[PDB]
This record gives C-alpha cells, structure tokens and sequence, in this order.
C-alpha cells in the first residue's frame, strides 16, 4: 500500500541483449495456481504516485538516474509477457498479479527486462487443456485472489526515509539488522474451475 | 535431502523447522550485488 | 498483549504513537517488537 | 516448499564479517572472501516455508490398526430401524 | 523491422547487409513490406548442458560471434 520506497533492479536480457540497472525487475515469482496466474515482486512501488500519496493509475519508479530521483510513470504503460503477450490484473506495491500462459522466460517490459524461470503448463483435470474449455464440469482447484488477501508469508523490511525491503539484488543490511517485516498479499484461496 | 521430508514442522503455525535442504550457496562474481544459490528441487516438489 | 516500545510496556492495541504522529519511531516501535506473537495488532496499530 | 529467505546479504567494504547461525532452519550461512572490488559477503540463504502452506502441504501421518462401523437397516415385521453399530 | 517468427531485434547494418539476433526457426521474413525465405534456424547452445535463454551466473566458457564493429 505505499509506506515504503521503491528500489532498482539487476535484471538480465532486457529488451536486447541487456542485463542491466533495471527497472520493473521480477526479482522473484510465484507459480502455483492452476490457472495460469503469475505473482511477480517487481522493483518499483505502484501505489504512492505523487510521491507521497497512494494512488493507482500512476506509479513510483526508481528512475534510471542515479539519484534515487522518482518519475511518476503512467501505470497504463508496464506492459508485462512471459514468450508471448500477457495481461496484468493486479498492483499493489512491490507486486503484480498476471496470468501469462506459456513459459521458459518471464518478461517486464516498458522497453524492459525478463526472467528465464520455467512457467511449466500445468492443468489440473484428468483430461488435458490449453485453453479452459467452452461447458465443462466445474470440479475445485486454487487461485490466486486479486482483492484484498493477504498470504502471512512475513518477508521482511529494513532502512536504507522508509523502510526498504529484504531483496537478493538490494544491499542495505550491513548495520540495520532487527528489522520489521510486513507480509505478501495475494492469499491463493480455494475455488473451482472448468475441465 | 533431494527426497520427501526436507523441512519438517509439528504444525504450519509452530516454530522450530528442521531442514537438510541440499541448499547449497555459491560464492559471487558478477558486476553488481546479487546472492547464488544452486539446490536441488525441493523434494515435496520432486514427490509431486 | 502487552509490548516492549522502548523501556515502558504498552497494551499492542493502542501503543503511541500512531503512523503520523511519529514516523521513524514507530518502525522502531516495530522493529523493537520483530519477535512479538501479536504483531500484526501493532501494524493495526500504527496505521 | 522452501522459499528460502534470500535476504539482502551483510557486505562490508573493507572490514570483515564471521557470522554464526541465529535460530533458524537450514542456513548455509557462508561468508565469501575477496569479492565485489578486502570487502566480504556473508550471504546466509535460510530456508523456511513457502509463501502458502495453508494451501498446499502434506501431513505425514501415522496409521495404527482399525474399527469397523456399519449402518445397518433393519426391517422386522412392519417396522423399519435405521442405527449405527460398532 | 525485420522478423523470424517473433519479432527480431536489429543490431547494425553497413551497405546491403544487416545483423540481428533472432531466436527461433522455420523462416527469416523482412517487413517495411516484403518477402520471406525458407530456411531453417536450428537452435543451438555451446556448453555440455542446455539453455534457452543465457543463464544468471555461470561460468563462461569460450565462443564464436559476430563482431559489431567495422572489421571485414
């Protein structure tokens, strides 16, 4: 929800042959649903637009000069794909919730980065699918919930202001250990889906 | 570790894991601040 | 229910001060109360 | 699943860092050299749970020997019983 | 914009030629709007195991490229 600071990424193949000082960056993913659903924990903040003030259609990007300058982007332009297009559903934070079909690289575009996880094909019936079918039987599965929910995983936060989190490519724990911890949203509750 | 039964719990809520995880970290050498690791898959995820 | 906010305990329901009020000393309200079991009724509590 | 903590690493410039394990799971809290140009790197990649095992776990159970229930419906002369017997 | 099966992305170009890096097989097509050819890009990888997309970390073993610069 905004009371914490966007940080920057140390992607790899973004929109060229680049791993680079990114933007957007995955940072790390979660496949797990049995829809194709994709949690991503990017690397800017999506809420706190106007540098203080949560909003949604804009964002909080650490922007590409090294100055912790942040540029109210317009969040109708992170255009996100896996190896082909993929529509988001859902921000908030450090996070988005996609579902993006097929697999072996997990892009964030604008042009931006990528991740080279495999995004297997799974389905959960007896029969096999693709795309879900037209009638069907509607027997129980998982989902990713794109409301409110929140998971109780507890990764944790720390300083450099705000709080800044616990990523593998920031570096700010060297003398601000004991620190604070939100946790992920995004709770993955039981429903039902067609087979 | 690499089979069924890598992290054990007496409950979800309750403390005290007990892991042989085959984790097994790798010393850095890249431009900019990063941590590798190589495991195995996790052996409930090889189970499945 | 009661925490440890810097020498003087507090009931976790309304320990001061709020997110406002004092920023930077309510994280380290939390991140003196990391280990606290109700934890998520102090991050109730500052916002 | 682990989701192991891959927390932000502990990186000194020009000191140095002899890290021990705090009660945690699987570590390998190991604390790298001459790196990043001496500086060192403590990286300590702790396992824990995943992000949500309230939904996806195993309960490794134990199983000793059974009972044996029934329903039984019972029809004599016009009346009928519905019971359960062990 | 030049395409294979997805979109391709150029690098440089000096007199009739070009250089990109274009990922899959089957077809190399130029658009803008023109022809195509039929040959096939087989993929290939350097080392002893297999990838797709070039990975993290690694080790760096020595290859093959083509230079970007002026030399014939």
């Amino acid at each position: 929800f905004t009371l914490t600071s966007p940080y920057l990424g140390t992607c790899s193949y973004c929109h060229h042959t680049e791993p680079c000082f990114s933007p957007v960056k995955i940072e790390q993913v979660w496949d797990e649903a049995d829809d194709n659903t994709i949690r991503i924990q990017t690397s800017a903040q999506f809420g706190y637009d106007q540098s203080g003030a949560a909003s949604v259609n804009k964002y909080r990007i650490m922007s590409l000069k090294q100055d912790h300058t942040i540029e109210e982007g317009s969040m109708d332009a992170i255009k996100i794909s896996t190896s082909g297009p993929c529509r988001r559903l859902n921000h908030k934070g450090y996070f988005l919730l996609a579902k993006c079909p097929p697999g072996d690289s997990v892009t964030v575009s604008i042009t931006s980065c990528t991740l080279a996880r495999k995004v297997k094909p799974k389905f959960v019936g007896r029969e096999k699918y693709d795309l879900p079918p037209v009638h069907g039987k509607k027997i129980p599965c998982y989902i990713y919930d794109r409301l409110k929910e929140t998971s109780a995983g507890y990764i944790t936060m720390h300083r450099p202001t705000k709080w800044v989190f616990n990523s593998p490519d920031l570096i700010r724990h060297a003398d601000h250990t004991a620190q604070g911890k939100m946790h992920l949203p995004f709770k993955l509750v039981p429903s039902t889906c067609l087979v | 570790p690499g089979a069924f039964g890598d992290i054990q719990a007496t409950s979800l809520t309750s403390n005290d894991l007990i892991a042989n995880t085959d984790i097994r970290l790798l010393k850095p050498s890249a431009k900019n601040v990063h941590v590798p690791y190589t495991q195995a898959a996790s052996g409930f995820e090889m189970w499945k | 229910a009661m925490c440890i906010l810097g020498n003087m305990t507090f009931p976790c329901n309304q320990p001061p001060t709020c997110y406002s009020r004092e920023p930077a000393r309510a994280l380290d309200i939390l991140e003196a109360n990391v280990d606290s079991a109700a934890y998520d009724d102090l991050m109730r509590a500052v916002l | 699943k682990y989701t192991t903590v891959v927390p932000s690493p502990k990186v000194k410039c020009c000191g140095t860092l002899e890290c021990s394990s705090a009660r945690h799971a699987d570590y390998n809290c190991k604390v790298f050299g001459g790196v990043y140009p001496e500086n060192s790197q403590m990286s300590e990649a702790y396992v824990e749970f995943s992000a949500d095992c309230a939904a996806d776990h195993a309960q490794a159970v134990k199983v000793h020997t059974a009972a044996l229930k029934a329903g039984l419906r019972i029809v004599y002369g016009n009346t009928t019983s519905m019971l359960d017997v062990y």
